[PDB]
RNA sequence: CCGGGCACUCUAACGGGACUGCCCGCGAAAGCGGGAGGAAGGAGGGGACGACGUCUGGUCAGCAUGGCCCUUACGGCCUGGGCGACACACGUGCUACAAUGCCCACUACAAAGCGAUGCCACCCGGCAACGGGGAGCUAAUCGCAAAAAGGUGGGCCCAGUUCGGAUUGGGGUCUGCAACCCGACCCCAUGAAGCCGGAAUCGCUAGUAAUCGCGGAUCAGCCAUGCCGCGGUGAAUACG
C-alpha cells in the first residue's frame, strides 16, 4: 500500500512516501517540477527508481525542509533509495553497488579561531 | 491548565527535578503529558587566552540554558499533595503558570 | 604527496550523456562554485554545436578534446647551475586535464558575446584542427623536439 | 549634510550671556569655552573669543556665517 | 586601573552617557563582558577556577 | 535633441540618455520620463518632437541646471572659503573634508602620491 | 557592486533600508 | 486553522554501533594489500587537549608585586583640545575594473543566535532614513525575518557604460547635554581612479579552496570592510 524512508544530507530532511501509482511525484504540495527544474542536478533524486526500472510504479509524495535545494535533492535521493528497499529487501543487492543508500556524511567544516573560514589562514608579509 | 517549566544549567539536576515531579502526579493525576524536552539557549563567550594580545589564541566557554515542561492534565488534590515542598535538587529553577 | 600516491577523484557520470568526461569539463567551466550556471552553459552550447552543425555534440566534444592532448611537453631540472627544459612524455592523466583546461582557457579568450556560443564554436574550431586550444597544445610540442637535445634528462 | 531637526542647539553659557549684551549696546571680546553651540542670528557684530583647546582666538561673527557652530572659525591642529 | 578611576561606581555622572562598564574583580576599563560584570581576563581566571555556575569548555 | 542648455544625447534610451544632462541622475530622468508620459524605453532618435518640447519644458524650468549649477557649487565653496570656515580651509588645502582620515588613502582628494626621501 | 549605496545589494551589504530596498 | 494523534520531521537525555571482529592473499609477529556486510572502516570528519625545556620571548598599562623615585605635587576635579594630525613608506583588509556581468520585478530553500522598556508584527504619515499609534512575546508559541547567491521574466549590448561608488555641493532622520574638529543613516545632484596589476609574494589537499548571505559579543550611537560563530552552492590538483 504504502513504503517509506527518511534519507538525509547536509542538514536537510526530506520525507519519502513511496505509493504505486502513474508515476508523478509532488514536494511540498507543488510538482516535481515546480519546486525544481532551473536545478540540472534534479533528475539525480529519482536515480533510485531508474536503477531497478521503478519509474511508471510509483507516485511519491514529499516533505522537504531544511538546508539548501540541492541537499534536499540528495536527501530525496536517500529517501526514495530507504522506501524502495522496505518495498523489496531483494532490492538491496541492487541499490548497493551504486551507494543510493549510502548517508553523505560531509558537513560544513566549522569555523576556527585564528583563520578567516575554517581553513583559510590570513596571510602575512614577513617584511 | 498547569504549565511548568523546568530550567537549569545542568540537565541531570532538571531530569532529577522532573522525573521526581511526574513520579508524584502519576500516583494520583490521569496520565501526564511527560518530561518533554524544549530547546536549549546557549550563550558563548570568546575571550583572547592571555592578557596583552596573542589576539590569536582565544579560547571559549559556553553556559546552557536547559528547558522542560510538565503539564499535569486534571490534577486535583492527591497530586498537589506530594508537590508542596519535597524536591531535593539545588540548582533547578521552577516556574508555575494557568 | 610525500607519503602516498594521491588517488585520483573519480567523478559523477552526468547527468545527460552519462559520461565522466562532459562532467569533468563542466567543472572546469564552474567558477565561484556556481555549477547550475556552468551546466547551462555547456548544455546551451551543445544545442548550438548540434545546430549549426548537424552532428552529435557528444563525439565532437570528445574529438575536440583529443586534438587537444599533448603527447610531450617540457619541464625545468636544476642541473650545474642554471636549469634546462627537459622535454618528456605526457602522463594520460595530464592529457585530460590540460586539454580540458586549455579548451576552457581558449573559448574565453574568444570574441564571442555568450559564453555558451565561445564553447561552442571553440569546441567545433578543435575538432577540426584549428581554434585557440591546439594551438597552446601544437605549441608545447614544438618546446619537446627543439630541446631534444636534453633527452638524456629524463627523469 | 548637517541636522539637529529642530530646537537649534545652543549652550545657555552665552545665550543668556549674547542677550543681554544687545539691551547694553555691542560689547567687546567674550570668553567661550563652548564651541558645542551653534550660531544664531542675534549674535552677528560681536566678537567672541573661542578656545583651541590652547588659546582663545577673536572671532568676528558676521551675516554669512549665521548657520554654522563656533570652532568652526577656531581650528584646532597647527600644521606648517 | 586607578582607585580614582573607580568613580564610575559613585556615578550620580551627571549625564547617562558616561557611565561606562568597569570590570568589577580587577577594576578593568577596557573589555567588560556585561553579563557577569567581569573583565575578558576575570571572566577566564573565574571559569577555571569553577566560581561561575553552568560555564563550562567551549567545544564543537 | 537639445533638451537642457546645449545638450544632445542620442541613440540610446532616453532615461538613460538625459544621464548625460549635468543636474539630472537616474532619479531626476526617471521622474521626468513619468510626469511627462513618455515611454522610457524609446530611442532618442524616435522621439517625438511634440513629446521632446514636452520634456525640455519641464526639465528646462523645473531643477536648476548645467550652466548655474557649476556656479551655484562654485559659489558655495568661495563662500565657505571667504568665511573662516574650517570646511573652507580643507577645501583649500585640497584635502578631505567629510572627516576623513589623511594619513592614508587621500589619493581622490590629494593629487595623487609626490614621494620624498626616508 | 555593493559599493553603490543607491542599489538594492549596496543596500543588503550595509544592512540598511530605504527607496532603493524598501521592506514590505 | 479546529477536532485529534505520535507514526514521521524535530527537540534533548540515556543507550546501541567498529573491534582488523569476518573471507582471500603476503608476513615470524605487529601490521600492509584487497573483498563482503554495514549509515560509517583501518585515526569515519571536526574540536577541546600542547611534554623536559628553549627565545634573559610578552605583559610591572588587567591584576598581583620587590626595589627605586613623586608628594600644594608625577597625585585629584573640571571645561576644552588630542589619541582622527599628512609632502611620504609598509602591513592587513574591503569594493571593484564587468556579459559565467549589472539593474528591475516576481518567486523558492538555511543553520546558528539575540530580545522586558527590549525585539518590535500590524496600521497611518513620509520617495526614504524615520516619526505617530499599537499587537504580541518573561519567548520550540511573539519578534529581529528579508536569507543572499538561486530560479522564471524583462532591460542593458562591449562602451570609463545602466560597469565602478571615490570625491564633492545641497536637503533631512536618529542616538546623545552636545555631532566644528570627529558619528552612522536617508534623499537629490556630482560620477574620480580603476579595462585584472613590475620585481616579488600569500592561502588552501574535500564540504576543502572559491563564492553567497546570516547572527553575535562590546555598545546610547558608531567610523565593524574587524573579530568570533552559522549555514547555502561547491571545484581544480598532488608524477614525484
Ligand atoms: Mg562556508
Ligand atoms: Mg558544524
Ligand atoms: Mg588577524
Ligand atoms: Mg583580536
Ligand atoms: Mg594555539
Ligand atoms: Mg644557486
Ligand atoms: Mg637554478
Ligand atoms: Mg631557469
Ligand atoms: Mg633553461
Ligand atoms: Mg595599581
Ligand atoms: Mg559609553
Ligand atoms: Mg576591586
Ligand atoms: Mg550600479
Ligand atoms: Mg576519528
Ligand atoms: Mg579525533
Ligand atoms: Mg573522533
Ligand atoms: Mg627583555
Ligand atoms: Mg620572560
Ligand atoms: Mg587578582
Ligand atoms: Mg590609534
Ligand atoms: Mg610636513
Ligand atoms: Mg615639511
Ligand atoms: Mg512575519
Ligand atoms: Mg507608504
Ligand atoms: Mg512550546
Ligand atoms: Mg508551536
Ligand atoms: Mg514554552
Ligand atoms: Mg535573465
Ligand atoms: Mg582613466
Ligand atoms: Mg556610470
Ligand atoms: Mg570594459
Ligand atoms: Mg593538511
Ligand atoms: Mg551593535
Ligand atoms: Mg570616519
Ligand atoms: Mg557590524
Ligand atoms: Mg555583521
Ligand atoms: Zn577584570
Amino acid at each position: 500500500e504504502q513504503y517509506y524512508g527518511t534519507g538525509r544530507r547536509k542538514e536537510a530532511v526530506a520525507r519519502v512516501f513511496l505509493r504505486p501509482g502513474n508515476g508523478k511525484v509532488t514536494v511540498n504540495g507543488q510538482d516535481f517540477n515546480e519546486y525544481f527544474q532551473g536545478l540540472v542536478r534534479a533528475v539525480a533524486a529519482l536515480e533510485p527508481l531508474r536503477a531497478v526500472d521503478a519509474l511508471g510504479h510509483f507516485d511519491a509524495y514529499i516533505t522537504v525542509r531544511g538546508g539548501g535545494k540541492s541537499g534536499q535533492i540528495d536527501a530525496i535521493k536517500l529517501g526514495i533509495a530507504r522506501a524502495l528497499v522496505q518495498y523489496n529487501p531483494d532490492y538491496r543487492a541492487k541499490l548497493k553497488p551504486l551507494g543510493f543508500l549510502t548517508r553523505d556524511a560531509r558537513v560544513v567544516e566549522r569555523k576556527k579561531y585564528g583563520k578567516h573560514k575554517a581553513r583559510r589562514a590570513p596571510q602575512y608579509s614577513k617584511r | 491548565k498547569i504549565r511548568i517549566k523546568l530550567r537549569g544549567f545542568d540537565h541531570k539536576t532538571l531530569d532529577a527535578s522532573a522525573q521526581k515531579i511526574v513520579e508524584a502526579a502519576r500516583r494520583s493525576g490521569a496520565q501526564v503529558s511527560g518530561p518533554i524536552p524544549l530547546p536549549t539557549r546557549v550563550r558563548r563567550f570568546t575571550v583572547i587566552r592571555g592578557p596583552f594580545k596573542h589576539k590569536d589564541s582565544r579560547e571559549h566557554f559556553e553556559l546552557r540554558t536547559h528547558n522542560r515542561l510538565v503539564d499535569i492534565i486534571n490534577p486535583n488534590r492527591k497530586t498537589i499533595e506530594q508537590l508542596m515542598t519535597l524536591d531535593l535538587p539545588t540548582g533547578v529553577e521552577i516556574e508555575i503558570k494557568t | 604527496a610525500r607519503r602516498r600516491r594521491a588517488e585520483v577523484r573519480q567523478l559523477q557520470p552526468d547527468l545527460v550523456y552519462g559520461d565522466v568526461l562532459v562532467t569533468a569539463f563542466i567543472n572546469k567551466i564552474m567558477r565561484d562554485g556556481k555549477k547550475n550556471l556552468a551546466a547551462r552553459i555547456f548544455y546551451d552550447a551543445c544545442k548550438i554545436i548540434q545546430e549549426k552543425t548537424g552532428q552529435e555534440p557528444l563525439k565532437v566534444f570528445k574529438q575536440a578534446v583529443e586534438n587537444v592532448k599533448p603527447r610531450m611537453e617540457v619541464r625545468s631540472r636544476r642541473v650545474g647551475g642554471a636549469n634546462y627544459q627537459v622535454p618528456m612524455e605526457v602522463s594520460p592523466r595530464r592529457q585530460q586535464s590540460l586539454a580540458l583546461r586549455w579548451l576552457v582557457q581558449a573559448a574565453n579568450q574568444r570574441p564571442e558575446r555568450r559564453a555558451a556560443v565561445r564553447i561552442a564554436h571553440e569546441l567545433m574550431d578543435a575538432a577540426e584542427g584549428k581554434g585557440g586550444a591546439v594551438k597552446k597544445k601544437e605549441d608545447v610540442e614544438r618546446m619537446a623536439e627543439a630541446n631534444r637535445a636534453y633527452a638524456h634528462y629524463r627523469w | 549634510p548637517r541636522s539637529l531637526k529642530k530646537g537649534v542647539f545652543v549652550d545657555d553659557h552665552l545665550l543668556e550671556k549674547v542677550l543681554e549684551l544687545n539691551a547694553k549696546g555691542e560689547k567687546r571680546l567674550i570668553k567661550t569655552w563652548s564651541r558645542r553651540s551653534t550660531i544664531v542670528p542675534e549674535m552677528v557684530g560681536h566678537t567672541i573669543a573661542v578656545y583651541n583647546g590652547k588659546q582663545h582666538v577673536p572671532v568676528y561673527i558676521t551675516e554669512n556665517m549665521v548657520g554654522h557652530k563656533l570652532g568652526e572659525f577656531a581650528p584646532t591642529r597647527t600644521y606648517r | 586601573a586607578r582607585k580614582a578611576l573607580i568613580e564610575k561606581a559613585k556615578r550620580t555622572p551627571k549625564f547617562k552617557v558616561r557611565a561606562y562598564t568597569r570590570c568589577v574583580r580587577c577594576g578593568r576599563a577596557r573589555s567588560v563582558y556585561r553579563f557577569f560584570g567581569l573583565c575578558r581576563i576575570c571572566l577566564r581566571e573565574l571559569a577555571h577556577k569553577g566560581q561561575l555556575p553552568g560555564v563550562r569548555k567551549a567545544s564543537w | 535633441a537639445r533638451i537642457a542648455g546645449v545638450e544632445i544625447p542620442r541613440n540610446k534610451r532616453v532615461d538613460v540618455a538625459l544621464t548625460y544632462i549635468y543636474g539630472i541622475g537616474k532619479a531626476r530622468a526617471k521622474e521626468a520620463l513619468e510626469k511627462t508620459g513618455i515611454n522610457p524605453a524609446t530611442r532618442v532618435k524616435d522621439l517625438t518632437e511634440a513629446e521632446v518640447v514636452r520634456l525640455r519644458e519641464y526639465v528646462e524650468n523645473t531643477w536648476k541646471l548645467e550652466g548655474e549649477l557649476r556656479a551655484e557649487v562654485a559659489a558655495n565653496i568661495k563662500r565657505l572659503m571667504d568665511i573662516g570656515c574650517y570646511r573652507g580651509l580643507r577645501h583649500r588645502r585640497g584635502l578631505p573634508v567629510r572627516g576623513q582620515r589623511t594619513r592614508t588613502n587621500a589619493r581622490t582628494r590629494k593629487g595623487p602620491r609626490k614621494t620624498v626621501a626616508g | 557592486g555593493k559599493g553603490d549605496r543607491r542599489t538594492r545589494r549596496g543596500k543588503i551589504w550595509r544592512g540598511t533600508y530605504g527607496k532603493y530596498r524598501p521592506r514590505k
